[PDB]
DNA sequence: CGGTGAACCTTACGTTCAACTGGATCGTGTGTAGGTGCACCG
DNA sequence: GGCGGCAAGGGAGCTAGTGTATGCCCCTGAGTTGGGGATATCGCCGCC
């Protein structure tokens, strides 16, 4: 019954910045994870709340595919109960996550010479991020007790910082494309399971 | 296919200006970093210059530091190399490489490239 | 720069190896080498993408490999039409794209 | 095309109670180029 | 013609289409993409 549009997500020309992670709904298809492989050298495929071996014998009300890019030393922060800049400011996953993440290196395809400024991450925020929340406001974040009326300068920085991806970066500093599939199931007809 | 055409330049006197233009088509020029690579007649290749995908950062080989200037304009999809204070040793054929998808640190397309001769004669 | 053999010769059919070496910064620490084949009077075109890979459309015979500080190309069943110059590239620190030098392949015709 | 001057969080780490006390040294370990260029004799 | 020894009874490898041991990613984790150890049935040949 049709194949899930995993190409449109994994083969996508450009991934959104982590602070504006995309969200594509996938339903009314069959998840054939066999074809997912042989697409770059994956760096992580770890699933919580569901045994991968039986992934083909169960399906859900729907699944949400959130795609973004982060540096390797940061990918470990994409997991329930984790802490870090990404975990508290950009992308936060609930402790009861029912789904799992996929990460693969994209250095050869997503690291321009001299710095790729197309990708930004939120480095400052007043408070942590609630699970599955999106923030895109670029208001000037004051740090001290001196209001700056929205002017960049001393003790008042621009919240977003661009990732300086370069070919000569560290082994783990190179960009990593991350796609998180959140399997959401309720008392509704199932939508996305592969061959029995 | 992807085309890259160099304007070129005839024999010029040593220590005189010269503008070379590489015009590209068939791919997203404004999304990749071009390179200029020289080859002396009968010798091996030698990287000359590179410019970032938006012109913010430019890098030059030590041999041409402080004399060349690489720029680009995405409005008309062209790349320019300005040469000042030429030297006789600098005669060579210039290739305008692209660094296409699945690699930006590496040179891929290598358009036909033009020839530049630096001799003090008519 | 990098060091390469001045010339390599070989009859058609067998395996031919071409090796280039540099300091740790050029290739010993960075696995970004990529080799180009330039025919006489022609624009060089990529042959081995990355340390060991090949762009779509190139011959399957060519195969790149890396041994510690050295990088080598292996050609299986090379034909007469494979007679051309071969350069090994490498991305070093602070940019500075070094180049292999020169290596000519000939067939005992 | 260089000397100054004042900066702008400057961009790229080697890490988590924090922030700039409001110094280029400053708590833990920063650091700098271009220029904004307007006469030269050219 | 029957016995005892054999890259073998426990070593090592990884790459998804799928077999019996130079295989099975078997079983999942340091996240850089991978760890050691699970039932041996074995099967075939030189020798005195
Ligand atoms: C993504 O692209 C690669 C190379 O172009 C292709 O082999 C692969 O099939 C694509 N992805 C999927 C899920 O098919």
């Amino acid at each position: 019954t049709n194949l899930c549009p995993f190409g449109e997500v994994f083969n996508a020309t450009r991934f959104a910045s982590v602070y504006a992670w995309n969200r594509k709904r996938i339903s009314n298809c069959v998840a054939d994870y066999s074809v997912l492989y042989n697409s770059a050298s994956f760096s992580t495929f770890k699933c919580y709340g569901v045994s991968p071996t039986k992934l083909n014998d169960l399906c859900f009300t729907n699944v949400y595919a959130d795609s973004f890019v982060i540096r390797g030393d940061e990918v470990r922060q994409i997991a329930p109960g984790q802490t870090g800049k990404i975990a508290d400011y950009n992308y936060k996953l609930p402790d009861d996550f029912t789904g799992c993440v996929i990460a693969w290196n994209s250095n050869n395809l997503d690291s321009k010479v001299g710095g790729n400024y197309n990708y930004l991450y939120r480095l400052f925020r007043k408070s942590n991020l609630k699970p599955f929340e999106r923030d895109i406001s670029t208001e000037i974040y004051q740090a001290g007790s001196t209001p700056c009326n929205g002017v960049e300068g001393f003790n008042c920085y621009f919240p977003l910082q661009s990732y300086g991806f370069q070919p000569t970066n560290g082994v783990g500093y190179q960009p990593y494309r991350v796609v998180v599939l959140s399997f959401e199931l309720l008392h509704a007809p199932a939508t996305v399971c592969g061959p029995k | 296919q992807v085309q890259l055409v160099e304007s070129g330049g005839g024999v010029v006197q040593p220590g005189r200006s010269l503008r070379l233009s590489c015009a590209a088509s068939g791919f997203t020029f404004s999304n990749y970093a071009m390179y200029w690579v020289r080859q002396a007649p009968g010798k091996g290749l030698e990287w000359v210059a590179v410019i970032s995908y938006d012109g913010s950062n430019k890098y030059y080989a030590d041999s041409v530091k402080g004399r060349f200037t690489i720029s680009r304009d995405n409005s008309k999809n062209t790349l320019y190399l300005q040469m000042n204070s030429l030297r006789t040793e600098d005669t060579a054929v210039y290739y305008c490489a692209s660094g296409s998808d699945y690699g930006d640190y590496l040179l891929v397309y290598w358009g036909q490239g033009t020839l530049v001769t630096v001799s003090s004669a008519s | 720069a990098l060091t390469q053999p001045a010339s390599v010769s070989g009859s058609p059919g067998q395996s031919i190896t071409i090796s280039c070496t540099g300091t740790s910064s050029d290739v010993g620490g960075y696995n970004y080498v990529s080799w180009y084949q330039q025919h006489p009077g022609k624009a060089p075109k990529l042959m081995i993408y990355d340390v060991s890979k090949r762009p779509s459309g190139v011959s399957n015979r060519f195969s790149g490999s890396k041994s510690g500080n050295t990088a080598s190309l292996t050609i299986s069943g090379l034909q007469s039409e494979d007679e051309a110059d071969y350069y090994c590239n490498s991305l070093t620190s602070i940019s500075t794209w070094v180049f292999g030098g020169g290596t000519k392949l000939t067939v005992l015709g």
